[PDB]
């Protein structure tokens, strides 16, 4: 008997929420997010920078937290992970534990959580202020491993939710997106938008 | 890259003493071989935002505080990190007012705030209330003398009247702004013009005085009494019009409540020369000797630099000055500030012409200034 | 229901999730008339990456007309000044692509393609008192 991560929104004492670049259709995209979908398309080890919008400041010492969990309810309980080829490809940038999905680029303050309960993977970063001209804050992550890595997500959609907590870990706002990290996100998106309209 | 490096091209408005400034950009010179370029162009606080969005203009541009969040938010503006010794120099206060979204984004450099300044010689004793002003006109209106010239195109000039009685541009809580309550069409906002525009009516003023009429008006000793800022007294002083500073009148009840600025240094966000514009700055312009010597040539107010305040502060006309501030409020610097001088410039120039009465040029200010709550909730943001 | 404003959804995609049901069945009433939203409506609110709003703990989203209509009423309040994309470029120093853009007519986030037509055609985009607004391609030429 262990749980599941909820997904559900929170917008918390500071008005907590996600915010993402609109990055178009083309081909040559290599991370692009759906706000009809709430899905981010993007290619494995590149950068998917995703937006922290508060109305109001957090304390320094709050902490912002990725996690994956698998969206279709009966893969949920199942732990994400790489599979075991990308886990072993010597592959790290110094910080990142190779069996980490989830990595953030460009910050040293970075930490990686292996739950000694759940057994989830997640990253944290400090949660910072917008730099001055920025009305929101942005942490850089990448995927590593293809939703079709066999032996990892194996096809199967995942969900990666955000949290903002306290210093103790305490939850002060959370949101969630669905991403699939895949060859060619341009055509994703473009094909999961149009059949969303038919449907 | 557009802006030079290597040397500091600095913008200041026309009023403010850019000869006292030059002269301490020479000094910079001739220590660090650095030139020092001072400019004073027209329509300065609108000139910046135009070209600094190209990539260009100065490496570092002076205003009041209430321009700035604006040039922070359209990315014009670099962070300033001023050392703990250096910023525990100026008073937390003056810091506050350049502060935007948790960051300093310009040094505060001196507190500004309108005085009524009047010549003893024609009146001794200067009105105390704006009521007792179109008996007073008249009296030299055939004498023949106007009772009160100010600038009438600036709305930064009229605003303390307009706001004596309940007049306020949006409304602070808890440290914030909220840009959907706007005070620009209430009771007190609508009396205070109907007041003002019952002096124009009433052939007290003339419509049409601006910042140029009215300085040489006072300066020539045909209007006993102006409201002007701490800038104003070095043309003054060589006037010899026999002068005072003093608080501004009441209207109805109220202190006449004027707006406050922090004149202020920002730096440019796509200069190449920020580190030689905070050394210039926090070394050379925020010094006693640097102040000192701006100062002279136009007062600066009440100084940033507690050092050189405690010296300024001795000086009645910088404690009428503080008078009339502490009576007044700071000018918020929320982006929101230039849409709301647009939209007051406008009910206050429409209002003494005569296009609009002031219930419906106030009307339309306060509409153009406020935000709509319901599309901003479905947009997702505040702006 | 929906009556903590530190936690309800403020997407339409988020909205369905925890109503259990899908976008393709939800039925949403417009903020501003009250009337329910056509079934291209609701899709439409999606792309256009609108917000879910509350009223008395209800959700309500909003119709095409209504959206154009107060939109208009909020650009002509807040209507400061125009730009072609360059300077737009050079002022923030990143691509279009980056900076957020809505259509003026139906709020649409433009994407890079409808960014570099304004780019191709000369035309330019408007500031709306910090919003930046541009044409999406669907108003871009009248219906
Ligand atoms: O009139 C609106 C205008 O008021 C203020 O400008 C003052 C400025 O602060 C003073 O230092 C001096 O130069 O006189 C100006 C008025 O002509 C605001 O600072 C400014 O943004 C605003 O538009
Ligand atoms: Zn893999
Ligand atoms: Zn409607
Ligand atoms: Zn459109």
């Amino acid at each position: 008997s262990s749980s599941v991560p909820s997904q559900k929104t929170y917008q918390g004492s500071y008005g907590f929420r996600l915010g993402f670049l609109h990055s178009g259709t083309a081909k040559s995209v290599t991370c692009t997010y759906s706000p009809a979908l709430n899905k981010m398309f993007c290619q494995l080890a590149k950068t998917c920078p995703v937006q922290l919008w508060v109305d109001s400041t957090p304390p320094p010492g709050t902490r912002v937290r990725a996690m994956a969990i698998y969206k279709q309810s009966q893969h949920m309980t199942e732990v994400v992970r790489r599979c075991p080829h990308h886990e072993r490809c010597s592959d790290s940038d110094g910080l990142a534990p190779p069996q980490h999905l989830i990595r953030v680029e460009g910050n040293l303050r970075v930490e990686y959580l292996d739950d000694r309960n759940t057994f989830r993977h997640s990253v944290v970063v400090p949660y910072e202020p917008p730099e001055v001209g920025s009305d929101c804050t942005t942490i850089h992550y990448n995927y590593m491993c293809n939703s079709s890595c066999m032996g990892g997500m194996n096809r199967r959609p995942i969900l990666t939710i955000i949290t903002l907590e306290d210093s103790s870990g305490n939850l002060l706002g959370r949101n969630s997106f669905e991403v699939r990290v895949c060859a060619c996100p341009g055509r994703d998106r473009r094909t999961e938008e149009e059949n969303l309209r038919k449907k | 890259m557009k802006i030079e490096e290597g040397k500091l091209v600095i913008w200041i408005n026309g009023d403010k003493g850019y000869n006292g400034l030059a002269e301490v950009g020479k000094k910079f010179e001739k220590d660090t071989g650095i030139k020092v370029t001072v400019e004073h162009p027209d329509k300065l606080e609108e000139k910046f935002p135009q070209v600094a969005a190209t990539g260009d203009g100065p490496d570092i541009i002076f205003w009041a505080h209430d321009r700035f969040g604006g040039y922070a938010q359209s990315g014009l503006l670099a962070e300033i990190t001023p050392a703990a010794a250096f910023q525990d120099k100026l008073y937390p206060f003056t810091w506050d007012a350049v502060r935007y979204n948790g960051k300093l984004i310009a040094y505060p450099i001196a507190v500004e705030a309108l005085s009524l300044i009047y010549n003893k010689d024609l009146l001794p004793n200067p009105p105390k209330t704006w009521e007792e002003i179109p008996a007073l006109d008249k009296e030299l209106k055939a004498k023949g003398k106007s009772a009160l010239m100010f600038n009438l195109q600036e709305p930064y000039f009229t605003w303390p009247l307009i706001a004596a009685d309940g007049g306020y541009a949006f409304k602070y809580e808890n440290g914030k702004y909220d840009i959907k309550d706007v005070g620009v069409d209430n009771a007190g906002a609508k009396a205070g013009l109907t007041f003002l525009v019952d002096l124009i009516k009433n052939k007290h003023m003339n419509a049409d005085t601006d910042y140029s009429i009215a300085e040489a008006a006072f300066n020539k000793g045909e209007t006993a009494m102006t409201i002007n800022g701490p800038w104003a007294w070095s043309n003054i002083d060589t006037s010899a019009v026999n002068y005072g500073v003093t608080v501004l009148p009441t209207f109805k009840g109220q202190p006449s409540k004027p707006f406050v600025g922090v004149l202020s240094a920002g730096i440019n966000a796509a200069s190449p020369n920020k580190e030689l514009a905070k050394e210039f700055l926090e070394n050379y312009l925020l010094t006693d000797e640097g102040l000192e010597a701006v100062n002279k040539d136009k007062p600066l107010g009440a100084v940033a630099l507690k050092s050189y305040e405690e010296e300024l502060a001795k000086d009645p006309r910088i404690a009428a000055t503080m008078e009339n501030a502490q009576k007044g409020e700071i000018m918020p610097n929320i982006p929101q500030m230039s849409a709301f001088w647009y939209a007051v410039r406008t009910a206050v120039i429409n209002a003494a012409s005569g296009r609009q009465t002031v219930d419906a040029a106030l009307a339309a200010a306060q509409t153009n200034a406020a935000a709509e709550l319901t599309l901003q909730e479905l947009l997702g943001e505040e702006r | 229901m929906f009556q903590d404003p530190q936690e309800r959804p403020r997407k339409l995609p988020q909205l369905c999730t925890e109503l259990q049901t899908t976008i393709h069945d939800i039925i949403l009433e417009c903020v501003y008339c009250k009337q329910q939203l056509l079934r291209r409506e609701v899709y439409d609110f999606a792309f256009r990456d609108l917000c879910i709003v509350y009223r008395d703990g209800n959700p309500y989203a909003v119709c095409d007309k209504c959206l154009k209509f107060y939109s208009k009423i909020s650009e002509y309040r807040h209507y400061s000044y125009s730009l072609y994309g360059t300077t737009l470029e050079q002022q923030y120093n990143k691509p279009l692509s980056d900076l957020l853009i809505r259509c003026i007519n139906c709020q649409k986030p433009l994407s890079p393609e409808e960014k570099q037509r304004h780019l191709d055609k000369k035309q330019r985009f408007h500031n709306i008192r910090g919003r930046w607004t541009g044409r999406c391609m669907s108003c871009s030429r009248s219906s």
